């Protein structure tokens, strides 16, 4: 029921509104949602468990 | 096409209201111009510049 509500369909919406609620008020651009989105999680040096 | 997105990110902008997302936004708009904009350019205030001093001639008002 949640996918029912799901807006999107592709992964570039997905990463523009994820792009957007973390640098509102400027425009997408793909490489720099992407970047974003493994540098918050994937990136070593900007997350660590310890 | 830059103001168009200027048209729809204020039309759901979330109350920003950094003037440096707003002031880099703007200038992302217009784009560079590079290897002829130099000289055309440089032309252009040539024919600018150049038609005053064309225009420079003839002063019976301006004697001095």
């Amino acid at each position: 029921e949640t996918l029912r509500v799901d807006p999107t369909n592709d992964r570039l919406s997905a990463l523009v509104e994820i792009y957007r609620m973390m640098r509102p008020g400027e425009p997408p651009t793909r490489e720099a949602a992407e970047s974003l989105f493994e540098n918050l999680f994937f990136s070593e040096d900007r997350y660590d468990l310890s | 096409a830059a103001a168009q997105v200027l048209s729809s990110v204020e039309s759901e902008i979330g109350r920003t209201t950094d003037p440096v997302r707003m002031y880099m936004r703007e200038m992302g708009t217009v784009e560079l111009l590079t290897r002829e904009g130099e000289i055309d350019i440089a032309k252009r205030i040539e024919d600018g510049i150049n038609q005053v001093q064309c225009s420079v001639a003839e002063y019976p008002e301006a004697i001095t």
